[PDB]
């Protein structure tokens, strides 16, 4: 297992962006964080694996307390990352920018490390793009990329900052259903997208944010039929 | 892979900030021949030979700097763009690109080493013959007092090794705020490396001071600054 | 379209971030080969590293006169080659401000510039470097001083003045051949070879400055206006490059 | 006043890209151009607007030929272009990011560029980061400032290439009230997002786009009941 963080805070000019946020994920579920572009559900992600330093926080992978580990060493003992900035390698190819973390995972030979990469370039439909170039892609074929890089690590606790951010009709439910095969076998993601019809039918609960504070959580039949939810999210009248 | 990624971004960028210093710097050594070819009353002949030959001097001084300077202009290419942020969040620390910045220090020191034995004295044979004391090759059989070379020959390429590390910690300014402007902490170090470390030769070598005594405890704390520096997350 | 507007100061500030770090990565790399000569023959007791380096600390003014137009073309193209890699100069092409105000947007910051240089370049640098040759002698020309050579000497007769009395506009056809290879897609071409492709055109035009120079005893053609031929002759065909 | 683009075609190593698009959009009309990861409704967005060059098309402003205009031309006779890959000033302020582009329509005084600044941040919700920077703002928002400056040229003809990319589901209803407002005075937009529930209940017209070609366009209660475009486009049972 259980990644849990406890009382987190950040302020950057006196305005105290994130307040009072706890939010605990097991291990073989998957959880919403969600919230309009006010409440700081990247902040949150920054003070949990660890690029900005927290002001009140405590992080604690079921036992420990990893609060003051660096970015680094919170990515050996199994937080994932995946960040909203379009970040591939520019030059290296698709198939480059997939190898380039498996050269990681000390477990893998010459052998897995090659039938794993070219099974990643199956289940998301981008083994045309074989060589191409991190620069010459395309929007959505640029997030699934990064996707595939940042399921590559083998992690736990996967932090998935924007999945669906702006890639296909189709290509959501295909990344849908190799995220719940993930599920299954013992990964708990945290999954923070803004159209809440496939990121709400594929989690188990949620944490809806606002300006800085939890202000629902429960299920996700549950986060619908809350007013309050419906007046700073959600729009209004929505299934 | 992606060592071959990190040395292919700053070697592609380590040439390509040595010729363009080094054309700035000869047409400089080519308009004060404009002021010394009709106002100094000799012909020009030797002029074809002379840029060719004044290379050698003068790439030994930016050949450290077009290193370190082609680190910060390709790491902080490489954190604005969020790639060493995904780098650090898969695996590999940062003790990997200070090990892809210390294999193409490998390649710059063995240029730099040619340059200062092989082509120093090589261009003082040639300087003195067309168009006119201690550029000899190897040192370990006089015992002569100008003992500021092999400590000043030999330091040309520490100062590969270690301002190649120095340049690491001195990148990562960039995550989402703050100013590209760190290439002025940088140059501003390799300044008082220069103003000291072959600048104790003339006033403290030939029977002033030892020059291997003050020629290496100015180079070594000039080093232990490029580690208490990349070591900075388990201090106290 | 406004005299000095806003994003006249936000690109006339972020050059100036890069021209000015150029300048100092340039004037002292050049002071410390004139350390390094002026100290590796020292000989006398007043030549030390006080004194002998104190003539390097008098001659930076020397070595700005010469300096800012390697400076000013290359801090330029290294300013806008994070503006157009960031793709935030094409959507100001995409809303009116053309290509040439983009051209016009660098002479509002450079040209003030190079007659800052002009003014320490007749001033206070024929000043120091006179004044420096006096603590390195003490017991071991100008621009103002060429209008007193223009007759009383006794290619040349005229042509060393008026190559400088206009350096702003020589250096300006630098900086309008260098920002039009900027300008692309950002997809194939990775901004690498952009920069490089343009100092080099940039400086392929330095060089022709006093190559055709002195090349007035051809037919006799005036020198003060015989030497405004290659600035001229690029200034059109520079603002063609940008036009298309 | 009629944008039409007729015949466009781009290949970069062969591969061809875009193959015979045609698509036109009158004034006081949105039209959409939506397919998958592959058709190039960039690319075709590229090449009316005039970034890369094309290599068979011919764009038309109604009766001219602007198909050899540059980028900058282009751009005063009316078209105006919202990016895809997050392009704002970075350092200007939020509010210097929309003066930046008032400083130019040669029609407003120091009055009116006052006090349409002013009102752009209001229709927008941004105004609580009046004066923030370009780098610290976050996600959405940073979106919400790239349409309210494309906004603020006052053109014709508008490409927004992905505006509700990642916003809100509060702000894109709040998009969609003043990109109407604006469909009633004369202005005919291009959007081309993938949410096909946003962006197909405010168009009038669509261009299903796959991998070079055309293969549907009518009225949006047409497009989903395309059984080609259900099986490269729209998901399933939508
Ligand atoms: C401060 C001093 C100036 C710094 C200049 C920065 C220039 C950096 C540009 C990097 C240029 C990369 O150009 C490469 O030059 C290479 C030289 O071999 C070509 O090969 C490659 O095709 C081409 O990509
Ligand atoms: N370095 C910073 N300085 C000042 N304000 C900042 C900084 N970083 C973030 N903010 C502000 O903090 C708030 C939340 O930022 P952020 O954590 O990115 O929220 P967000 O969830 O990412 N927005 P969104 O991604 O659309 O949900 C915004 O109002 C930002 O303007
Ligand atoms: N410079 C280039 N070199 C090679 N291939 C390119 C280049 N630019 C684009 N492509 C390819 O062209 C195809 C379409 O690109 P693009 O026009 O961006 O489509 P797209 O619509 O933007 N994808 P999306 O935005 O998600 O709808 C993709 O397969 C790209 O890989």
């Amino acid at each position: 297992a259980t990644l849990t963080a406890k009382n987190l805070a950040k302020a950057y000019k006196g305005r105290r962006v994130v307040e009072d946020v706890s939010l605990t994920v097991n291990s073989g579920e998957i959880v919403g964080l969600l919230g309009p572009n006010g409440a700081g559900k990247t902040t949150t992600f920054y003070m949990v694996v660890g690029i900005v330093p927290r002001d009140a926080g405590n992080i604690i992978i079921d036992d420990d307390d990893i609060s003051l580990l660096p970015l680094h060493a919170r990515a050996r003992r199994g937080i994932g990352y995946l960040p909203q900035e379009a970040s591939i390698f520019r030059r290296l190819s698709v198939y480059d920018n997939l190898m380039a973390v498996l050269q990681i995972r000390d477990d893998l030979s010459a052998e897995q490390r090659e039938d794993r990469a070219n099974e990643l370039m199956e289940e998301f439909h981008i083994e045309h793009l074989r060589d191409s170039m991190g620069q010459s892609l395309s929007g959505g074929e640029r997030r699934r990329v990064e996707i595939a890089r940042a399921l590559a690590a083998n992690p736990k606790f996967i932090l998935l900052d924007e999945p669906f951010a702006g890639v296909d009709p189709i290509s959501v439910i295909d990344i849908k259903r190799i995220i719940e095969h993930l599920r299954d076998s013992g990964l708990g993601v945290l999954i923070t997208d803004h159209n809440v019809r496939e990121t709400l039918a594929v989690c188990e609960r949620a944490y809806i944010v606002s300006q800085g504070h939890l202000i629902a959580h429960g299920t996700p039949t549950e986060i619908l039929q809350d007013e309050h939810v419906k007046r700073v999210y959600l729009g209004e009248d929505f299934r | 892979i992606i060592i071959r990624y990190l040395v292919r971004e700053t070697l592609k960028s380590q040439l390509a900030i040595l010729f363009i210093l080094l054309l700035i710097f000869f047409c400089q050594k080519l308009v004060r021949i404009l002021g010394a070819a009709v106002d100094g009353d000799i012909p020009a002949n030797l002029v074809l030979s002379l840029l060719g030959l004044g290379v050698p001097e003068m790439a030994q001084l930016i050949l450290p700097l077009s290193l370190f300077l082609g680190l910060l202009m390709t790491l902080g290419k490489l954190y604005t763009e969020s790639e060493i942020t995904v780098m650090h969040a898969c695996g590999l620390s940062k003790a990997v690109l200070v090990k892809a910045a210390m294999i193409l220090a490998v390649f710059t020191a063995i240029v730099a080493a040619v340059n200062v034995m092989w082509a120093g004295p090589w261009s003082s044979r040639h300087q003195d013959e067309v168009l006119e004391m201690d550029m000899r090759t190897l040192w370990n059989t006089d015992t002569d007092r100008a003992r500021a070379e092999l400590n000043w020959r030999i330091t040309l390429v520490v100062t590969v090794f270690m301002m190649a590390l120095m340049v690491v910690p001195l990148s990562v300014v960039n995550p989402r705020q703050g100013r590209v402007l760190s290439m002025l902490p940088a140059m501003l170090l390799y300044l008082l490396f220069f103003l000291i470390q072959t600048s104790l030769k003339s006033n403290g070598g030939k029977g002033k001071l030892d020059p291997t005594l003050w020629m290496w405890t100015v180079n070594l704390i000039y080093l232990a600054l490029a580690i208490v520096l990349n070591l900075w997350d388990t201090v106290f | 379209m406004q005299p000095f507007g806003v994003l006249d100061r936000y690109i006339g500030k972020t050059i100036f971030t890069t021209i000015m770090m150029t300048l100092f990565m340039l004037v002292s790399l050049s002071g410390i080969i004139k350390f390094v000569d002026q100290l590796k023959k020292a000989g006398q007791g007043s030549y030390d590293a006080l004194g002998a380096g104190m003539y390097t600390l008098l001659s930076v003014p020397k070595d700005v006169q010469i300096f800012f137009p390697m400076a000013a073309l290359l801090g330029a193209l290294l300013g806008l080659g994070m503006l157009a890699q960031r793709s935030e100069l094409v959507v100001m092409q995409a809303s009116g401000f053309t290509r040439m105000q983009v051209a016009l947007s660098v002479m509002k910051t450079a040209i003030p510039l190079v007659l800052l240089t002009m003014a320490i370049g007749e001033w206070v640098a024929p000043q120091g470097e006179q004044m420096a040759r006096n603590y390195r002698a003490q017991a071991m020309l100008s621009i103002s001083g060429l209008h007193n050579y223009v007759k009383y000497l006794k290619g040349r007769y005229q042509l060393n003045m008026w190559s400088k009395i206009f350096q702003p506009l020589s250096v300006a056809v630098m900086m309008l051949m260098a920002l039009s290879f900027i300008f692309g897609p950002l997809r194939s071409v990775p901004m690498g070879v952009r920069v490089v492709t343009g100092i080099s055109f940039g400086f392929v035009f330095y060089v022709l400055d006093q190559i055709f120079g002195p090349l007035t005893l051809v037919y006799g053609i005036p020198p003060i206006i015989g030497a405004l031929l290659p600035s001229a002759s690029f200034f059109l065909i520079s603002l063609w490059l940008l036009m298309r």
